DNA sequence: TTTTTTTTTTTTTTTTTTTTTTTTTTTTTTTTT
DNA sequence: AAAAAAAAAAAAAAAAAAAAAAAAAAAAAAAAA
């Protein structure tokens, strides 16, 4: 059910500057949610709607790092639906690349950050400036991976940097009340002997 | 100079003589350009549009060739200088290459032509703040890269600072600062009444409630409630777009009576002062494990609660910093179970420290040699309601 | 009609006469004369020079070299036998830059078009090698480098001690000038880069610290001038162009006035200067700095305002030019904030007028104006993160500044004096009487 | 191709030559006396014979023909002030050896020449030795096998090779292996070897050198010391010979003020040249005493004076106040906001207005780029620190008198 | 040489009456100019007197600790003060410098 | 089928960035009063 | 409990090591004849 709300949110953010960005607010268990996200990808791969980066914290030391590791991110991704060296990765090379292959036909560039609170905060807001900057130019869509609070993103995000944010707040389902669906439908199942 | 001033004047209204000042200095090509122009405000007072719809339509009437940058994006020099000269020796392709600053200077230095053409180049750094963050020679080339290519060209720096921030152990060129004063009550309102026309069609979109809808909705009605949203949202802040972005929602809010069928400003001064205090959060509970609970408000007592006042409560302005034996001691002291120290609770220390629970003030090389120090970083109502779910007062042991 | 196009003519004449015209040169008539000559008897005589232009920033450094190239270039006995290298210390960040751009500018055999093959010491033991092997039947190089103190800040100041040692050689006749804007240059040389260097220096400070060559220099900026001083100026400029800034220069051919336009605007023009509240613009702008570049950026916005419809220069648009020059802009940035901020600011320069300028937090100036707050009737309704916003906006726009912990326990200082948070209150539009008052005591 | 000519280049094919005049130089029968004279006290013309450095060319010349002549090879390492004549009275040795080798009254002998600042590491120090035996430019460590293999290999007939090594000092490093190789190369029977070592500290090989390493470099040391006043008017009154441009007390006023101030001849040389084009504009055939002083006053600056009299009148009173506040704390670090109290004290004496604390951060800038104080970066203002770079008498003896 | 002779002497002069010895360029300048007010000498200027300071160290006498700014480097002396007074073999000159307290 | 040209991959060499050593300065701890 | 030394630690500059880029060289594929 929320796999088909954000499916309908990059859609609808593709039928329309500020960026378009999705807090998912998961549970405190992250190596539960990334393949939630995988999940996603998936689907944002059936409609043809978006190509897809993923963002690790590790990956993100610097903003160098984090806008290589983005581009590199997207080019394989559409590389790989249907190579650039690590320093060669750039915004004004992802600008040339979406032009060559995806304004002929529009293809969102979905963001996804599954790991929110692992972020250094510097990158992260130089990371959504930068984004911003590029809205019109680039059809930046930015899921995030929250996993406290929204309190958390209100704190980390800066007057100036929230400015350029016109964030939808999504639910998941509590991680006890998954276990719970579990133990009731699974372990507790009579056709298991 | 004056067809670029008449068609940005009605983009952005209230802002006449700026781009007064503007279509003076840079208007037309066929005279000359300052050699840098720096004009700053605060934010969303219009610096990036207006020199972005000023450039395009300078493009567009003339015969310049505009660049407009951010200089949070350029990590190295080589970045800002490939963007440059992209766009401003523009059907290049893959062909591009710029070393360093020189090789920058000597391509735009073989781009000049023929007086008779008349034309110039113009280049607009947003962000400018960054300028003074970069290799030490970024700022000083481009205040004089109208001297040194030798080219009729214009650089405009865009930030929230004065200039008196942007000055080196080296010195700087001369420049022409442009101030973006902050729109008062009365600019703001024509602001936000300028788009009157927009938000009727939208109305009329969305039948006797349309009948009822176009006969008053009119530009008066909008302006009276437009007094009514600024008396209360003004206080709190001047900033253009997000006046726009509450504006609409409120006034989504403030037609159920007059399409249901005074008296107008009490049903909207409850959701009035509802959305004053959501200002600045654009948005259109933190279930824990026990053990992690109690390990939460452990450290929360032990970044709290004076750690000389702990050889007294438990042995039956900032948050100071602890150690994890301190707080595995407090932990053994109020959980009054004595569970077993297995790798389930260490895991569970380096996890809130992994969500952004705790912290590393100190340590961080030494994490298992006792060095490490920690510190909390929630507040009381989240301990209070951790201690409400589980049932143990905090505030017997605060 | 016919009186607009002579003043969008004036207009583009004054304009590009203010900015552009880098070889005209306004005074030094010592200075200029020690380096013509010194440069001659290096390309004529075949001697060996070093030279060292120092002078404050504004003065005319870049326009003296300028104009005593352009005067020496046309002779064909300079401009034949003497090739000229100019290198930048703001561009040449390196010594493999500088010497790339050296074997490019030389024409040397490792060139071919722009680039130069082999390393960094091959470049080096190729330019010596070439430099060692000439003698007085070789042309004269000339290395004019500007930044020159950037140079000094190199390796080794490797290219330095190369640059001085082939002058104090029996090589090729070069001459080294270093034009930098600092008194104390010498004594960023090694020693035996100070020992090879010819202790000549010239010092360029300005000659119009005396406030009436302010004034004739603000008058000859502004003046029309004769149409056969036009000619020469034009004839100078198309023969140094026969023959870098000569691609795009004044070039005064273009522009031909009418001797009756000509006396009208420099009737106005002194008449102008001839008052009391356009000379103390003048000794306001002369109190401050007394540059050129200063006049010059004051009389391009002011050239910049001849409209059509108000074509004569007046004392009045000389005295809105010098209010837009003489204020402050950090109060006009305080007049632009909301009330709340305000409030922030009067609850630090409180805790700084109480605690002497400690440092303060986020919570000690939130609980100043919580205190304020419970009893204002008008900021009832703030909550405590819309004020950690504002404080945000505060930091940010530096009127708040760090000691360079949590953000809401980051210490800071105030950014501003009390003087200016004073006339800001003064300033302030639509300010309530609460906040007014709260800032007296 | 030019890649031909680098290939040429790399072997050493093409000689770097370089371009030619269109114009043929002038002949020393249109020159002035003056012009002659200014020609001959040109730094560039060498003397064949030093004068004052006899004693120190006796004792090269007797450690350069000993080594020569016994064929073995060793190390000798010259040091002293720059100007003083070092590698003047060492190539002239050179030269002399030369000389003696080219009419039979000496064995042959091949002499390298390196200079350790006209290299970029000292590692290229092995491709420029290479580089002057063959002529060929190779890698560095192609370079070091074969002069290792040259050096270490014995084979008749062998000739001496005088190694000399102009400013030792740069090819010292961390880990001194260019100049341990240096130095023992010498120390080894089949090379012969002799390095002479020209350098300006005197304990070099104690300060920065290994155990090693100076011990490989010997206890057979030369030190040129500075010239006296004598000294620098024998050596102008030689390069004059038997012109009259020069008086007798000029000579000795340029050597009294430069033999106080470095001992350089360099400096002495320059000055009288300085005051032979002086005395070129005043249409004087002769260069008086008077000319003389004019250019100790110009080659010998001291223009902070001149630079606080010709500052505006805001930055005078910056300049008072930042002297004001240096005395009323007694530290000699003062930050802004002190200094603008200053400011404001003394603007509010002499009843002037001054600029707000923006255009005040901007005359902070401009005299600290002109290095009359010293200034932080403006992003931290009211708080950035100040120097005052020159000195406090300085500025009361500029705006008083 | 004179101003080295005058700059050895104003910094032992420095290094007796103060038990301080971090002694900048800048601060040994000023000191120096009182000195060669006092015996009537045309002093030499900061950019000659850190020549002269550097050409005193190519002997060994002191030793410069390198700053940012030249003002701020830092003359440490190692050479003890009988050596100095030996080496200057001027002790009519030095006797009057080390009695001259006043310029300090 | 054999020879010469142009592409591709490997190896060497040079440049730039990151790490490591080294000197200086601060700074929290320890001894004396 | 404060004054003063003292050893440990941090900051910063400087030099070296390693990574990356660029050029030279050798091997391979495809055209010339
Ligand atoms: N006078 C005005 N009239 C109409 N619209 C305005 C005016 N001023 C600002 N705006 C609107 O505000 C929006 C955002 O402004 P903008 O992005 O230029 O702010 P900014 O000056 O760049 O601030 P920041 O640098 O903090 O982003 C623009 O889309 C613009 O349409
Ligand atoms: N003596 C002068 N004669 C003519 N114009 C002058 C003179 N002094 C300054 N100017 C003007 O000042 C402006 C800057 O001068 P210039 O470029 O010579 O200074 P600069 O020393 O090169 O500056 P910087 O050191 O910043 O490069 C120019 O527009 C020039 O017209
Ligand atoms: N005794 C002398 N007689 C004549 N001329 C001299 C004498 N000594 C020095 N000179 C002149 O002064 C210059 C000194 O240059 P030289 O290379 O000998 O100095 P150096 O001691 O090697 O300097 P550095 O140590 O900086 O390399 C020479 O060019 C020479 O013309
Ligand atoms: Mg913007
Ligand atoms: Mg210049
Ligand atoms: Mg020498």
């Amino acid at each position: 059910r929320t796999l088909e709300q954000l499916v309908d949110f990059v859609v609808g953010q593709a039928e329309r500057e500020v960026l378009p960005t999705a807090a998912l607010l998961t549970g405190i268990n992250q190596p539960d949610h990334l393949s939630q996200f995988t999940a996603l990808t998936q689907r944002l791969h059936a409609q043809r709607a978006a190509m897809v980066c993923v963002l690790q914290s590790r990956d993100c030391a610097t903003l160098k790092a984090a806008v290589e590791t983005l581009v590199f991110g997207l080019v394989e991704d559409n590389a790989e639906v249907e190579r650039l060296r690590r320093s060669q990765c750039t915004m004004k090379q992802l600008k040339s690349w979406y032009t060559n292959n995806f304004d002929s036909e529009r293809r969102q560039l979905v963001v996804i950050l599954p790991d929110f609170e692992c972020f250094n905060a510097s990158v992260l807001q130089d990371l959504i400036l930068i984004l911003s900057a590029h809205c019109g130019s680039l059809p930046f869509v930015l899921v995030l991976g929250v996993a406290t609070a929204m309190t958390a993103v209100h704190g980390t995000l800066p007057y100036h940097v929230s400015s350029k944010i016109r964030l939808r707040v999504f639910q998941t389902q509590a991680a006890p009340t998954g276990l719970n669906e579990v133990l009731d439908k699974v372990l507790l199942s009579p056709k298991y002997a | 100079m004056e067809a670029i001033c008449s068609s940005l004047e009605p983009l952005f209204p209230c802002r006449e003589a700026a781009i007064e000042t503007l279509g003076e200095l840079i208007g037309d090509s066929s005279e000359t350009y300052p050699s840098a122009i720096y004009l700053f405000g605060h934010s969303g007072t219009g610096k990036t549009a207006l020199t972005r719809a000023f450039l395009k339509e300078c493009g567009k009437r003339q015969n310049v060739r505009t660049a407009h940058l951010n200089a949070i994006e350029c990590y190295t020099t080589k970045i800002m200088l490939e963007i440059l000269l992209d766009s401003l020796a523009p059907d290049q392709g893959d062909a591009l290459k710029v070393d360093n600053m020189l090789d920058f200077v000597e391509q735009l230095r073989r781009q000049a032509a023929t007086r008779v053409e008349d034309q110039g180049f113009l280049i607009a750094v947003d962000n400018a703040e960054r300028l003074r963050d970069m290799d030490a020679n970024v700022l000083p080339v481009l205040l004089r890269l109208q001297e040194l290519t030798n080219l009729n060209l214009c650089v405009i720096l865009l930030s929230q600072l004065p200039f008196e921030k942007f000055y080196n152990k080296t010195g700087l060129s001369e420049i022409v600062c442009l101030h973006l004063a902050q729109y008062n009550k009365a600019e703001t309102q024509r602001i936000l009444g300028s788009d009157f026309q927009q938000v009727r069609n939208q109305l009329l979109e969305q039948k006797k409630r349309l009948e009822i809808c176009q006969e008053a909705v009119t530009e008066d009605f909008y302006n009276n409630y437009l007094n009514l949203f600024l008396s209360v949202f003004y206080k709190a802040c001047r900033d253009v777009p997000e006046l726009q972005l509450t504006a609409r929602k409120c006034l989504s809010t403030y037609l159920e009576p007059v399409l249901d069928g005074s008296r107008l400003w009490r049903h909207i001064a409850g959701p009035l002062r509802s959305a004053l205090t959501q200002i600045y959060m654009r948005i259109e509970s933190l279930e824990l494990p026990y053990y992690a609970k109690f390990l939460l408000i452990a450290a929360f007592l032990a970044s709290h609660n004076a750690a000389k006042q702990d050889k007294r409560l438990f042995v039956k302005l900032g948050p100071k910093s602890f150690s994890i034996d301190r707080l595995l001691a407090i932990f053994y002291a109020i959980l009054e179970e004595k569970v077993g120290l297995t790798c389930n609770l260490l895991s569970q220390i380096s996890t809130l420290v992994h969500l952004n629970l705790l912290s590393f003030v100190s340590g961080e090389q030494n994490i298992m040699e006792g060095s490490a120090r920690l510190q909390c970083t929630i507040g009381l109502e989240f301990v209070l309601q951790i201690g409400k779910v589980v049932g143990f007062n905090v505030r017997q042991y605060l | 009609p016919e009186a607009d196009r002579e003043l969008v003519s004036i207009r583009r004449f004054l304009k590009e006469r203010l900015q552009r015209d880098y070889t005209t040169l306004r005074g030094y008539a010592k200075e200029r004369s020690n380096v013509r000559l010194l440069l001659q008897r290096t390309a004529e005589m075949g001697e060996s020079n070093s030279l060292l232009l120092l002078g404050p920033r504004g003065s005319g450094k870049t326009t003296l070299i300028n104009s005593v190239l352009a005067d020496l270039l046309p002779n064909k006995s300079f401009g034949e036998n003497t090739l000229i290298v100019h290198l930048d210390g703001n561009l040449h960040t390196d010594d493999r830059v500088a010497l790339k751009s050296i074997t490019v500018q030389m024409q040397l055999e490792n060139a071919a078009d722009g680039k130069v093959f082999g390393s960094f010491a091959e470049n080096l033991a190729f330019l010596l090698q070439c430099l060692k092997a000439g003698g007085k039947h070789s042309k004269s190089v000339i290395f004019i480098l500007e930044e020159f103190d950037l140079f000094c800040a190199h390796h080794n100041q490797t290219l330095l001690y190369n640059l001085f040692d082939v002058s104090q050689s029996a090589q090729a006749p070069i001459c080294v000038l270093g034009v930098t804007c600092r008194l104390d240059v010498i004594e960023l040389l090694e020693k035996r880069v100070k020992s090879r260097f010819s202790h000549r220096q010239v010092f360029l400070f300005p000659s119009l610290r005396r406030f009436e060559d302010y004034v004739d220099l603000c008058r000859d900026l502004l003046s029309l001038p004769t149409g056969n001083s036009l000619l020469l100026a034009a004839e100078k400029i198309y023969n140094l162009q026969n023959i870098y800034f000569s691609r795009n220069h004044f070039d005064p051919g273009e522009y031909g006035f009418s001797p009756r336009l000509r006396d009208a605007w420099n009737k106005q023009i002194c008449k102008v200067l001839a008052t009391q509240q356009a000379r103390s613009t003048l000794q306001a702008l002369h109190d401050f700095d007394i540059s050129e570049a200063y006049l010059k950026n004051f009389l391009f916005r002011l050239v910049a305002h001849l409209r059509p419809q108000s074509p004569h220069i007046t004392a009045e648009k000389m005295a809105a030019v010098g209010s837009q020059f003489e204020g402050d802009d950090k109060i006009e940035l305080l007049c632009g904030l909301s009330v709340l901020e305000l409030c922030l600011i009067i609850a630090i320069k409180h805790h700084s007028q109480i605690y002497d300028r400690d440092s303060f937090n986020f919570e000690i100036i939130y609980a100043r104006f919580s205190k304020f707050a419970k009893v204002s009737t008008t900021m009832q309704a703030v909550e405590r993160s819309i004020v950690l916003k504002a404080f945000e906006h505060l930091r940010i726009a530096e009127l708040i500044m760090p000691l360079t912990v949590q953000k809401e326990f980051e210490m800071h200082k105030l950014a501003l004096t009390y003087s200016q948070i004073h006339h800001c209150m003064q300033r302030y539009q639509a300010l309530p009487t609460e906040v007014a008052q709260w800032a007296q005591s | 191709t030019p890649s031909q000519k680098m290939k040429k280049i790399r072997a050493g094919e093409l000689s770097p030559s370089m371009q030619q005049r269109t114009d043929l130089p002038a002949k020393d029968s249109s020159k002035s006396e003056l012009q002659l004279a200014r020609e001959q006290l040109h730094v560039s013309v060498v003397p064949k014979s030093l004068p004052c450095r006899e004693r120190e060319f006796e004792n090269i010349y007797a450690f350069l023909e000993g080594k020569i002549q016994d064929q073995c090879g060793g190390c000798m390492y010259v040091s002293g002030v720059p100007g003083t004549g070092k590698t003047a009275t060492v190539t002239g040795v050179i030269r002399t050896l030369q000389r003696m080798a080219k009419q039979n009254e000496l064995p042959a002998f091949e002499y390298l020449e390196i200079n350790g600042m006209r290299l970029t590491e000292p590692r290229q120090a092995y491709v420029q030795i290479y580089k002057q035996l063959t002529g060929k430019t190779v890698s560095w460590e192609q370079a070091h096998a074969l002069l290792e293999k040259r050096f270490t290999t014995p084979a008749p007939r062998r000739v001496t090779t005088v190694l000399l090594v102009d400013e030792l000092d740069i090819l010292c490093n961390r880990r001194q292996d260019v100049v341990y190789n240096l130095l023992d190369w010498p120390t080894k029977s089949a090379a012969k070897l002799v390095v002479v070592t020209i350098a300006n500290t005197m304990d070099l090989p104690e300060r920065l050198l290994m155990g090693k390493v100076t011990s490989r470099l010997g206890l057979t040391r030369l030190t040129f010391q500075p010239y006296s006043h004598k000294q620098l008017q024998e050596i102008v009154t030689a390069r004059l010979g038997g012109s009259e441009t020069f008086k007798g007390e000029a000579v000795q006023l340029v050597a009294r003020k430069v033999a106080a101030v470095s001992g350089d001849a360099r400096r002495a040389l320059d000055i009288c040249r300085r005051a032979t084009e002086i005395a070129d504009t005043a249409a004087v055939k002769c260069v008086t005493m008077l000319h003389v002083q004019q250019a100790l006053a110009e080659m010998i600056a001291s223009a902070k004076v001149q630079a606080i009299r010709n500052c505006s009148r805001m930055e005078q009173i910056f300049l008072q106040a930042i002297a004001a506040e240096v005395t009323r704390t007694g530290v000699e670090e003062t930050t802004f906001m002190g200094v603008y109290q200053q400011v404001e004290t003394i603007a509010a004496f002499m009843g002037v207005t001054f600029p707000p604390p923006g255009r005040a951060l901007r005359l902070c800038s401009k005299l600290g780029a002109e290095r009359l104080i010293i200034s932080e970066h403006s992003r931290n203002d009211l708080f950035q620190k100040i120097l005052l770079n020159v000195s406090a008498d300085d500025i009361h003896y500029a705006l008083r008198v | 040489p004179l101003q080295q002779k005058l700059m050895l002497c104003t910094l032992v002069l420095m290094l007796r009456n103060e038990r301080n010895k971090d002694i900048s360029m800048g601060r040994l300048h000023e000191v120096y100019r009182r000195v060669c007010a006092k015996r009537n000498i045309l002093a030499l200027d900061q950019a000659e007197f850190t020549g002269t300071v550097d050409l005193v160290e190519t002997r060994g006498i002191l030793r410069i600790m390198r700053k940012k700014e030249p003002r701020l480097h830092k003359v440490l002396l190692q050479w003890d003060e009988e050596e100095v007074h030996a080496a200057l073999s001027d002790k009519q000159l030095i006797a009057s410098i080390l009695s001259d307290t006043a310029c300090l």
